[PDB]
């Protein structure tokens, strides 16, 4: 499952967590196994616009 | 105290009904002994412990 | 106020909306210890200090 957020929002991209994309953009069960990845991508999801 | 026989086995049991309601109000090392403050307090990820 | 000197305020003989709280993303850090942060609406308290 890809998607972009902000650097704060790693954090609610967990089991348990309470938070604005947990809640209303992307819930992961208590009983999740996998891993979750981030990686900062500021060269390339970024414009200076 | 003629009858101390019968009467001790009627004390014994009515005590050890009371001691098993009594272990009721003790939490355990949790933060509550009522299982309803826990379920309308915590999340399920802490009230599950 | 400084830490030193810290401000404490007495909430009572109030109702308190905290889902404008839970829902603003202007708090960094909104973390909870005793209580779960989106039951806060479905109980009632005393002895509230800020």
């Amino acid at each position: 499952d890809s998607f972009v957020i902000r650097g704060d929002e790693v954090r609610q991209i967990a089991p348990g967590q309470t938070g604005n994309i947990a809640d209303y953009n992307y819930k992961l069960p208590d009983d999740f196994t996998g891993c979750v990845i981030a990686w900062n991508s500021n060269n390339l999801d970024s414009k200076v616009g | 105290s003629a009858l101390g026989k019968l009467q001790d086995v009627v004390n014994q049991n009515a005590q050890a009904l009371n001691t098993l309601v009594k272990q009721l109000s003790s939490n355990f090392g949790a933060i509550s002994s009522v299982l309803n403050d826990i379920l309308s307090r915590l999340d399920p990820p802490e009230a599950e412990v | 106020a400084s830490v030193y000197a810290w401000n404490r305020k007495r909430i009572s003989n109030c109702v308190a909306d905290y889902s404008v709280l839970y829902n603003s993303a202007s708090f960094s850090t909104f973390k909870c210890y005793g209580v779960s942060p989106t039951k806060l609406n479905d109980l009632c308290f005393t002895n509230v200090y800020a």
